RNA sequence: GCCCUGAAAAUGGAUGGCGCUCAAGCGUGUUACCUAUACUCUACCGUCAGGGUUGAUAUGAUGCCCUGACGAGUAGGCAGG
RNA sequence: AAGCUCGUAUCAGUUUUAUGAGGUAAAGUUAAAUAUGUAAGAAGUCCUUGUUACUUAAUUGAACGUGGACAUUUGAAUGAAGAGCUUUUAGUGGGCCAUUUUUGGUAAGC
RNA sequence: GGAAUACUGCCAGCUGGGACUGAGGACUGCGACGUAAGUCAAGGAUGCUGGCAUAAUGGUUAUAUGCCGCCCGUCUUGAAA
RNA sequence: GAAAUUGUUGAAAGGGAAGGGCAUUUGAUCAGACA
């Protein structure tokens, strides 16, 4: 009768999509980032900080 | 006064195609037509007999009739609102086919060939044509190739 | 009767299970976006690290919006956002992107702002303006029975399948965005910048390609 | 009193209103303007092959 | 056109088996954004080579950054601009604190003193000037003078409310 | 507003239920409105919409119409079905016995129906015996043999016969229909 | 580039008016904000299309209900009062 | 306006690929841009053996057929408040403007 | 050699204030939460309290105020003319 | 025994017309409802 929005209305979120449940509790939304090492080769930075 | 007359105004359209006047060439009349080709009209200036009125210039049409010298030609024609169907005498200097039939003929075949070699090869044919899709991913390698700087440049006169 | 008690916990178990397929089944598209745009991210620093350069993969999917009014358009315009579905202001549908349909935007561009959009946007508007076309008649989705009725010929049985289906511009794409009915719009929350619109968006007006620059226009139109 | 004579503009768009319609085109079309000779041998072709299978079929 | 950003753009005509690996041309773009940075990118390289945007590539878009962003610098700058009557060469040195920082205010001068839009401006170079007495440029000299001062003339008073009971003053 | 590719509020067309004000005939359109929804059979559905024909558009089958169709192989068995009025045609001097159903027979068909062991019956009997529909033929009589269709589409060089009052020498034979005075056609 | 000169027409006199000079003018840039019968969401009226419903033991089968979409209009035509 | 036969369906003020025609702008015979014709399949393709009084030097062609085989990535994109069909009749047959081109005219709210 | 902020973007992140609407009217469905019974913000509003029973609310009509509002029918490309 | 139109009384209004629409205040009136 009445259109109930996901993105508000947890409970209409949670028939749609039962992904929407362990999405939160595991967080995925702010979940870290692996570190890495690798830096810019002499010829790129040489490049960017050209004339 | 104003005047329409059947070939008016043709001055450029019929000319001859300059250092191509003269005779016609004999693989013109070599040419066999048959019912159910299509073929495109281009009129030659030089044969008056059979020739087509300067509305059917580059359109193209069916071949319903085989003649003499001519052949039949079926013409979809504008006017008014809506759509007929012409048919047009004309003789066979003033045709030749189109080869959109040959080239389609051609993909017929290799469609033909492709699917009945494909299975013994378990499908997935892709069958179809796609249009020019967005271009992968790639990796440059500037390697050997600098990038070259390259301002905008001052104005001259240079007169 | 059997009937109502007999008949309930037997449904009610397939239930289950539809749920409990989609349960794995949007998990396992959680991962694949995510690995796909950390390997974007990695591609570009290990190239880097070689002294190279990495030229991305071309945007296969736009979203049109009609910025224009209903009168006043060229015929051959006008017949061009009539097959594109773009039949009011601030509407608009995904558009795959390919030499076909690219040589279309060209003509509509003074009548259209188009770009590129991110999962994000892709996921909003179809839960919040996503409707379905079922014997026309416009459907609201907010359910899996409207988009398994449907499309479940194709697989395709919830709605985080067809978020993926279009992201993905897999090969049903045509019958998914032919089942999306038209997103209409609003107008944007912020405005929409600029004090002209019909500019083009590289002149300082609205319209154009504005590329990843349509994440945040729709967003202020949803 | 001279009039405005001659005018094209509305009339490509009073054409598309129903808009171009199309030859309706059928199967086995007419043979007006078919060669006579060809088209009375195929008369005696159909003549004879319809009875071809009267002999057949039976 | 914008508070704007300082790009680099790099790009090669789409491979062929006649002439494979192209180029890679690169530029210095003053731009708002990406899509405005490219989209006057192949502007430039219309001018140069045989290129245009379907014959062609964006390999690289890297903004740059003021490498000193807090030590003010001297900057003259070259533009060409198309003016109603016809197209100049110019040379304005800007004294500010970073490349695009004085780039904004060049546009600005441009607009005000030679009615020039973004559109008719084109900026051929912008250098920092090293040593001063390089500086020709008198409006510029006139702030190297060594240990300067000077007042704020005329104390100019916002008025923030509808009545004040005092009149004001100017002193500073 | 909106832009429209076709014209709105635009109606179908057709007919959702007879223009007459017979009673007996809205019973048998109440009968098979009910048919046509519950039984899933598309026999009823086609019966339905010829119960809402106009009169020109229901021409009568002949008695003798009805004895091909039984002719028509495997047919001998069936009931035809005729939504219109049956008509008697004595130039056949034999008919089989079979079975009919329609709405209005003349009482000369009725006559030679029941002469040869056949039987006449209605369109409610046979919502009765065959609800589904079946075994039966539905049968149409000509439409075009109308002595107005005649005249459709009159114009040069069509053949459609003018609308006129006297048939004769001297209406409407001379100019323009022979080449010897004027033109022809 | 801006300004002035070139620059003279008749009732009193019109950047719309007042009035405005580090503008309330001119060139350009970033933002905030105002509001159409257009856009989105809701209710209601009507129009169209698609479906549901004939079982006594009530009162409408031109009936009841379900679902969607749509609504400018002269000359003109039609349906219902 | 009245409807009619039908309903997965041939279409389309659109692109794309393929392929013709053109002789204006620029160029100084050449030749654009925008518009324009056709094709992208079942009314199809490959084979096999029938008909004729036309055609052939001819069991050779033409046109139409029998029997067999290949179905939905079936032959490019997008879209389609469905496709077609007919009958019947009103009003109108003084137009005007703007844009992009252009002739007459010195120009014009010509 | 390290960082932090800035900017961009994302979260099926958290919380607070304001305005508008309350259609429908036995149950049905899909979910959520609970071992369980059950409950819930899940196919559209309920609970608690107070006041006046009044011309308080509401209508109807004259006036006043703010903004708006040209004279009808007709011919006409074009009429307030 | 209508309307134009008019005399009397009562009410309101009035700065080069009058009259209208949306909105509410003020004055006069009106039920319904409740209970």
């Amino acid at each position: 009768v009445l259109k109930k929005n996901p993105l508000k209305n947890k409970q209409v979120l949670l028939r749609l999509n039962p992904y929407a449940k362990v999405f939160a509790a595991e967080k995925l939304g702010s979940k870290k980032a692996e570190k890495t090492g690798t830096k810019p080769a002499a010829v790129f930075t040489e490049t960017l900080k050209h004339d | 006064g104003k005047s329409h007359g059947y070939r008016s105004r043709t001055r450029y359209m019929f000319q001859r195609d300059f250092r191509k006047h003269g005779a016609v060439h004999l693989s013109t009349y070599l040419k066999v037509y048959k019912v159910g080709d299509i073929v495109d009209i281009k009129a030659n200036g030089s044969i008056q007999k059979g020739m087509p009125h300067k509305f059917y210039q580059g359109k193209t049409g069916v071949v319903y009739n085989v003649t003499k010298s001519s052949v039949g030609v079926i013409i979809n024609k504008m006017v008014g609102n809506r759509y007929l169907e012409k048919r047009l005498n004309l003789r066979v200097e003033h045709i030749k086919h189109s080869k959109c039939r040959q080239e389609f003929l051609e993909r017929v075949k290799a469609n033909a060939a492709k699917r009945a070699e494909a299975k013994a090869q378990g499908v997935a044919v892709q069958l179809k044509r796609q249009p020019a899709q967005p271009r992968e991913s790639r990796i440059v390698s500037t390697e050997g190739n600098v990038p070259q700087t390259l301002a905008p440049v001052p104005y001259e006169t240079f007169i | 009767a059997e009937q109502v008690a007999a008949e309930r916990a037997a449904r009610k178990a397939a239930n289950k299970e539809k749920r409990a397929i989609i349960l794995e089944r949007n998990a396992a598209y959680q991962k694949e976006y995510e690995t796909a745009e950390r390997n974007i991210i990695q591609a570009k620093r290990d190239a880097k690290a070689a002294g190279s350069y990495y030229v991305e993969a071309q945007h296969k999917l736009v979203f049109v919006v009609r910025i224009k009014g209903i009168n006043k358009i060229p015929p051959k315009p006008r017949k061009v956002l009539q097959l594109l579905r773009l039949t009011r202001i601030n509407s608009g549908t995904f558009v795959k992107v390919t030499k076909a349909t690219l040589e279309l935007l060209k003509l509509i561009e003074p009548y259209v702002a188009y770009g590129y959009p991110s999962y994000s946007t892709i996921r909003q508007l179809v839960y919040k303006r996503g409707f379905g076309k079922i014997n026309k008649q416009r459907v609201p989705l907010s359910d899996n029975a409207i988009i398994e009725a449907n499309l479940g010929k194709y697989g395709i049985l919830s709605i985080d399948d067809l978020i993926h289906e279009i992201i993905t511009v897999g090969p049903h794409f045509k019958q998914a965005n032919n089942f999306l009915w038209p997103f209409k719009l609003s107008n944007p929350s912020g405005g929409w910048g600029v004090p002209r619109k019909f500019k083009h968006f590289i002149q300082g007006g609205s319209f154009g390609n504005r590329e990843e620059f349509i994440n945040k226009l729709v967003k202020s139109m949803n | 009193a001279k009039s405005k004579n001659h005018t094209a503009h509305n009339q490509t768009r009073k054409a598309h209103r129903n808009g171009i319609k199309k030859p309706k085109t059928y199967k086995y079309p007419s043979l007006k303007g078919v060669d006579p000779k060809f088209r009375r041998n195929h008369k005696h072709a159909l003549h004879g092959t319809a009875k071809a299978l009267a002999a057949a079929k039976k | 056109m914008a508070h704007f950003k300082e790009y680099q753009v790099i790009g090669r005509r789409l491979p062929t088996e006649s002439v494979p690996e192209p180029k890679l041309f690169r530029m210095r773009i003053f731009a708002s954004n990406e899509v405005i940075a490219k989209s006057r990118y192949w502007y430039f390289l219309q001018k140069l080579h045989k290129v245009k945007k379907a014959s062609g590539e964006i390999v690289s878009i890297n903004q740059i950054n003021e490498a000193h962003p807090t030590k003010v610098k001297n900057f003259g700058v070259w533009v060409r601009y198309d003016s109603r009557s016809g197209t100049h060469n110019m040379y304005k040195e800007i004294r500010d604190v970073s490349r695009v920082a004085a780039v904004e205010t060049l546009y600005q001068d441009m607009a005000a003193r030679h009615r020039a839009r973004f559109r008719s401006i084109h900026i051929l170079k912008v250098a920092e000037i090293e040593k001063t007495a390089d500086v020709k440029r008198q409006y510029v000299k006139q702030f190297l003078t060594k240990d300067l001062k000077f007042p704020l003339p005329h104390r100019v008073q916002k008025s923030t409310k509808t009545f004040s009971y005092k009149r004001p003053s100017t002193f500073y | 507003g909106i832009d429209h590719t076709s014209k709105q509020h635009k109606r179908s067309g057709h007919r959702t239920a007879p223009k007459s004000d017979n009673v007996y005939l809205k019973l048998l359109v109440k009968l098979y409105t009910f048919l046509a929804r519950r039984t899933d059979a598309p026999f009823n559905k086609v019966v339905l919409k010829a119960l809402f024909l106009s009169k020109i558009n229901r021409p009568p089958v002949s008695v003798s119409r009805i004895a091909r169709a039984l002719k028509q192989e495997g047919a001998a068995n069936k009931t035809v079905v005729v939504v219109g009025t049956v008509t008697d045609d004595a130039r056949i001097f034999e008919f089989p016995k079979t079975t009919v159903a329609a709405l209005r027979f003349t009482a000369g068909a009725r006559a030679k129906i029941v002469k040869a062991g056949g039987e006449c019956i209605t369109l409610d009997q046979l919502a009765v015996r065959a609800p589904k529909g079946q075994n039966t033929l539905i049968l149409r009589g000509p439409r075009n043999s109308r002595e107005a269709v005649r005249h459709f589409g009159m114009g040069p060089h069509k053949g459609k016969a003018p609308r006129i009052l006297s048939t004769g020498r001297k209406f409407e034979r001379a100019r323009g229909r022979r080449r010897s005075k004027g033109f022809k056609v």
